[PDB]
């Protein structure tokens, strides 16, 4: 079941023979490297090359493997680095596993579905207040290059330490450098051990880059439909796209808009609607997606991110501006929207941001004329004094993640008043010191949300704050 | 392993070779030329029929249907190592400076992947660079890569002379110059300013000139890179690699593209525009071997940042470094803007929390002096508040210790350079922020090292 | 020989059977004494641009190669004469008596023949030779709207070479012929033609002439160079030239790319301005400056010609309709234009007097904004704007009048000194020449400092002798 080259260029072959082949099979070629069957002609097949191609060659022969496109999957990807065709990169030798699944899948049908209703807490107070993710969502981080994108996700992964859910990072077109770095801040915060990274690097052929998210899609998948829960996030889709372009043009497939083909809202549509939360019936388990897009100049008009925001439920925008002033994490408030909203959100979270974005919001417009201090009237004063206090809650420093019953302690704290005495430039410290007392001093508290999810009693609640401030030096 | 030429259209020759002997992709191919010389021709499509479609090196004037051509086994290959330091390469690796052959011990293919996951630093590391703006406010990274932008005569070519001398007197590191659509008059006077600076042989030099066909002009910045891959790999050493200008690398792919039929993309680019700076990109970085640092300078085309070219090359950046004419007029040199340049690795992370306090004290303070610049102009002095009169004052102290003699300027001023390391520079920062020095007067502090220096300048006054 | 015959012929391209052993570039000669060159070398015909009348020629005409690149008579005789870029006279004086030939296509100096840029070419236009001054062996574009001063800058460029032992070479591609005929005649009349070659391939010669003339030119300019001599050529213009050049290139199917160009339209202009060139001194000390023309659409410099040949040349001089039709003429956008070689370009008295012009205009250009604000501004900026205006009024300047450089250091000199501060703006242009010719007349021994030392005066004599003449002037 062999086959020879009679033509190549640009990672692309035409290939004689292979009269039995599948629609969508693997091949490979005389040198080990892999290939994909994608168009059936009258007496030869179109193969995209799934690797380095300076080695194939007219005359270079390739075997038929009778699988469909597949990659392997299960629990010996857990603590690995894998490329989209899921071989080892990280020099740990191979991956032992029985289990396989195809890289195309049909998604969830209409029937096998329920309304998202389990919290997937990312341990960054501004998400988990104000654009709250539950399981089996999907929801858009996007934003510029150096806006906090990947750090959100990455802070995301290692706050699933210990509530079983298996991470997946997809990394498209990134370079190879901070996939490195990225591995490495997992191992330091125990969160490797769950966690499947997937990477096409920058310089990795165009064809790779386009099966990185459905090869991740596939092994978070698994997890899915066995019952359990999994999270995957695409690092990014902009990279992607732009080389399902190279890919398509290299084809001479006609261009659009942008040069991209009519099809490229197709690529992320299928990808993204395969992630979802099953139905009691089918299991139960989930898949939560993150992808990414990358805009340029702020521009979320634009063709592409249009597409996944269209397909997405809900986003989160960081913008520049905001992040270079010192605001970290960056997210725009007026723009940003979680379309599953409260139900993915424990009782005690839902009531105390319940306001919190439409305040926020309303606080970035009111600051513009904020230059008349002491002159403008009561009513704007108080609320621009609120609004300072409650951003400097949700700055948040990287790679540290906060429990939920901590949030909301702080939330809670801030948006019922208990900070309006304390200087702007205090507010943090206040936090920090407030929340290791009511750790080593009011953990009943604590607990009582992390078991009802509830809030706990006000007047309680009200008197244990005000037990803290009075040995709280301010300056 | 031998061919005939078929056809010939502009830089771009086909050339059919025998049933089980086609060269591989990217290979080397050679032409005897009729007129004498060696013509260098670059595999590129396999057509079909056994032809090789290939991409030239240099003119294709004056060949003929029927020459053979041979197959040289391997892709452009190229002297590395100790004897291409002082000497200067076009993209095939002969010198071109008229001083005889290179005898090197080895040639390496300029065709590679980029090192493997293994093999890479897992950790963000500063490049200490001796020089107080950069270090301070917009340090450079070690696997990274630096934006270099500037006009005419800001002082591009002296910032790139110093990092080749400050790299190889402290960290013993050797520097690679890709001049990538080199203007060959200029490159004639960055030959003779590096010689009289000495800085020459610490650098290996790569010319692929603005008259040379689109081929060369996208390749040889990959002749550059490994012979900088030799020194990182094979020695252990912290390298730079400059290219001036990245853009046109970008734009000599569009050109070839355009020869090989290819579908144009967004903004007319090829097709292939960002897995081919992928390609160049990935192989700038830092392994657990040494590192490679790479200066870049980038045309903007239009002014528009959000154009395919720069937007591909900023997805690899980890700095800038903004040159300005402003600051040049006012005699700070180097002429860095100190609050447009920028780096990822600006972090308390990377660099301390001091460190990183202190930078941003210094911008703060420099911001605010900028934004009174109007007022101040027009109400005067007496119209600012006590805090900012003393910011002002603090300001303008700053403002002239980010000024810094060269070394490689040690001919022009007369006076020594210096070398200042990070602790130092973070050192003589935080002292101004904090009022320590608000009673030397303001020349004290210009074209001075260490803060020690601006002391002992002071009593001279 | 071995001849060949013509397959297919239409608009002045013919493929042709035979012709085994022909060269890429080579001469051929049809049956009826029509040449043409061997462009495209392909796997069964040769792809053949006529160099003349095509009619004539049909499917069966016969074709022989002559085994030779295309090559040009040279030498002093063609000064005064003008040709086409095969070297034949169009004048109809009868034959160029030459024994010297040189190849069209010919390789630059290389890195190490060539010494930096140091001795000036002196336009004779103030706003040139004081701002973006050009030097022996620069390459300078000159860019702009159609009717914005460029061929009128090139022309007063040749009048200024009288008597300064330079060799001149007008190349015009695409002109209307009647133009260029006005253009011979106005030099003639400023006594610049004999020292002047004249390169047309008028506007309706075929494509391929069009696409030779600058390399003839070039060639032409390239013989005095190689002996030790100084030549200045000019192309009005490159952006015809790259026009019939696409022409050429989509006839024989060559694939196009930006607004339908050839993939080597960069490489087409990139070979010719690099011929330009100042040789070492072991070379024989020649150059060849270049001032190539662009022709801009609405002030569009970032089309893809334009930006081609801004990034080959050593600066450029860029002209605007708004500075035109506003009386500042020549139309020099000052701030925008540059010379990559500066200083070195310039005798000592010009870069001494031009530190303090730069300066004050770039003050003027910040202020400018102020100007409808007269005598509300403080006494600083309003000294600024009354310098500024009057700087203005010296960088105007009459068309087919070049000054002498010793003239220009004074006229410079006396503004930016402030010794027209007292004179009405109105007066400041008939100021200058009425100072000038005092100069002249009386203080020649001041002048002819300059022309000898390439040094100012002493100060104090100076500033006397422009006292002295102001006594005398009156508004
Ligand atoms: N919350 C934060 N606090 C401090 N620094 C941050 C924070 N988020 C991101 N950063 C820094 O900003 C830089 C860019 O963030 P990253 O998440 O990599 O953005 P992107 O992925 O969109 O490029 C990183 O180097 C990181 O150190
Ligand atoms: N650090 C410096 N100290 C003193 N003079 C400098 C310095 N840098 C640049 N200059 C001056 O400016 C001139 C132009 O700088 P140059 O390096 O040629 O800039 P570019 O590379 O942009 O042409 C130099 O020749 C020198 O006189
Ligand atoms: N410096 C000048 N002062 C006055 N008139 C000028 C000047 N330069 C050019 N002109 C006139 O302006 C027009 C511009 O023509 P030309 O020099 O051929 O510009 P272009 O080559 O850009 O069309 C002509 O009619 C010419 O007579
Ligand atoms: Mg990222
Ligand atoms: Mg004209």
């Amino acid at each position: 079941e062999v086959g020879t080259v009679i033509q190549v260029g640009d990672g692309i072959a035409r290939v004689h023979g292979l009269e039995k082949v599948m629609a969508g099979e693997l091949l490979e070629f005389e040198n080990g490297v892999m290939g994909m069957a994608q168009n059936l002609e009258e007496d030869n097949v179109g193969v995209v090359i799934l690797g380095p191609y300076t080695e194939i060659r007219e005359g270079t022969q390739v075997k038929r493997t009778g699988r469909i496109m597949e990659v392997p999957v299960g629990e010996a990807l857990l603590g690995r680095v894998v490329n989209p065709l899921g071989q080892p990169l990280d020099g740990r030798g191979p991956i032992e596993t029985a289990e396989y699944r195809p890289i195309e899948s049909p998604a969830p049908g209409v029937m096998d579905r329920k309304s998202v209703h389990e919290p997937l807490q990312t341990g960054i107070k501004a998400i988990d207040s104000m654009i709250p993710i539950g399981r089996g969502q999907r929801e858009l981080i996007i934003g510029d290059r150096q806006t906090g994108k990947t750090t959100i996700a990455i802070d995301t992964i290692i706050n699933q330490k210990g509530q079983d859910v298996i991470c997946i990072y997809v990394a498209i077109g990134q370079k190879q450098s901070t996939v490195a770095g990225v591995v490495e801040t997992l191992r330091q915060h125990d969160a490797l051990d769950y966690t499947i990274v997937v990477t096409a690097s920058a310089s990795e052929p165009a064809p790779l880059l386009y099966l990185a998210p459905y090869a991740g899609c596939a092994m978070g998948e698994y997890f899915m439909y066995k019952g359990k829960h999994a999270l995957v996030v695409y690092d990014d889709l902009s990279k992607q796209a732009a080389a399902y372009r190279e890919l398509s043009l290299l084809l001479r497939r006609p261009p659009g808009r942008e040069a991209y083909p009519g099809d490229v809202f197709y690529l992320h549509s299928r990808l993204l609607e395969r992630a979802a939360k099953l139905s009691d019936e089918k299991g139960g388990g989930s898949l939560t997606a993150l992808p990414f897009i990358e805009t340029q100049a702020g521009d979320v008009s634009a063709y592409i991110p249009t597409n996944v925001i269209s397909i997405t439920d809900g986003q989160i925008f960081l913008e520049s501006d905001l992040f270079y002033s010192g605001v970290r994490p960056a997210v725009n408030v007026g723009i940003s929207v979680s379309r599953v909203g409260g139900a993915a959100q424990i009782k005690a979270m839902k009531k105390v941001a319940g306001t919190l974005r439409l305040d926020l919001a309303q606080y970035r417009e009111l600051q513009a004329f904020a230059q008349f201090g002491s002159d403008l009237d009561k009513a704007t004063q108080a609320k621009l004094n609120r609004g300072e206090r409650t951003v400097e809650i949700l700055k948040q420093d990287e790679h540290k993640p906060m429990p939920v019953e901590e949030q909301v302690i702080s939330i809670y704290a801030v948006t019922n008043g208990f900070m309006d005495d304390i200087p702007v430039e205090d507010v943090r410290r206040f936090e920090e010191e407030l929340l290791s007392f009511m750790r080593a001093n009011k953990d009943s508290l604590l607990d009582h949300i992390r078991q009802t999810g509830e809030l706990p009693d006000t007047k309680e609640l009200d008197a244990a704050i005000e037990e803290f401030k009075k040995g709280f030096t301010p300056s | 392993n031998k061919g005939r030429i078929i056809q010939v259209m502009g830089p771009v020759v086909d050339i059919q070779f025998e049933s089980g002997q086609l060269p591989d992709i990217y290979n080397a191919i050679t032409i005897e030329r009729p007129q004498g010389g060696t013509l260098t021709v670059e595999a590129a499509v396999h057509l079909g029929d056994n032809v090789v479609r290939c991409v030239a090196m240099a003119s294709t004037d004056g060949l003929v249907r029927g020459l053979e051509a041979v197959d040289t086994g391997a892709p452009i290959s190229v002297p590395v190592g100790k004897a291409t330091l002082g000497r200067v390469f076009n993209v095939l690796g002969e010198p071109i400076d008229e001083q005889g052959e290179v005898n090197a011990e080895e040639r390496h293919p300029i065709h590679r992947p980029a090192p493997e996951f293994e093999e890479l630093s897992t950790a963000d590391e500063i490049l200490e660079t001796g020089i107080k703006v950069i270090d301070l406010l917009a340090p450079y990274a070690k696997g990274g890569k630096i934006g270099l932008f500037g006009g005419a005569g800001v002082g591009k070519t002296v910032l790139i002379q110093e990092l080749i001398n400050n790299v190889a007197q402290e960290h013993g590191g050797l520097s690679v110059f890709a001049g990538v659509g080199e203007r060959t008059r200029e490159g004639n006077d960055l030959y003779h300013e590096m010689k009289d600076s000495g800085v020459i042989s610490k650098t290996s030099m790569v010319f692929g000139q603005m008259n040379e066909p689109p081929g060369a002009r996208l390749r040889v910045a990959l002749t550059g890179l490994t012979m900088a891959e030799y020194f990182r790999d094979r020695e252990g050493q912290d390298v730079l690699l400059f290219i001036d200008n990245i853009f046109r690398f970008t734009q000599a792919g569009s050109e070839v593209s355009a020869l090989l039929g290819r579908m144009p993309s967004a903004v007319g680019y090829q097709p292939t525009l960002a897995t081919e700076m992928g390609q160049l990109q990935e192989r700038i970085t830092s392994t657990k071997k040494g590192s490679i640092t790479s200066i870049q300078a980038i045309y903007v085309p239009a002014d528009d940042y959000t154009d395919p070219a720069p937007a591909t090359t900023f997805a690899h950046l980890d700095a800038t470094t903004n040159l300005e004419r402003k600051l040049a007029e006012m005699g700070i040199y180097p002429a860095v803007d100190p609050l447009a340049s920028t780096s990822r690795i600006l972090s308390p992370a990377v660099v301390g929390e001091e460190h990183y306090r202190v930078a941003r004290g210094v911008q703060q303070v420099l911001q605010r002096y900028n934004d009174l610049q109007d007022i101040i102009a027009i109400l005067g002095m007496d119209e600012l508040s006590d805090e900012d009169k003393l910011i002002v004052a603090r300001a303008r102290k700053i403002q002239r210790f980010l000024s810094q003699p060269f070394h490689v300027a040690e001919q022009f001023t007369g006076m020594p350079g210096k070398y200042v390391p990070v602790k130092e520079t973070v050192r003589g920062f935080k002292e101004i922020l904090e009022g320590k020095h608000d009673n030397l007067p303001e020349e004290a502090f210009y074209m001075v090292g260490t803060i020690d220096e601006a002391v002992e300048k002071a009593k001279k006054l």
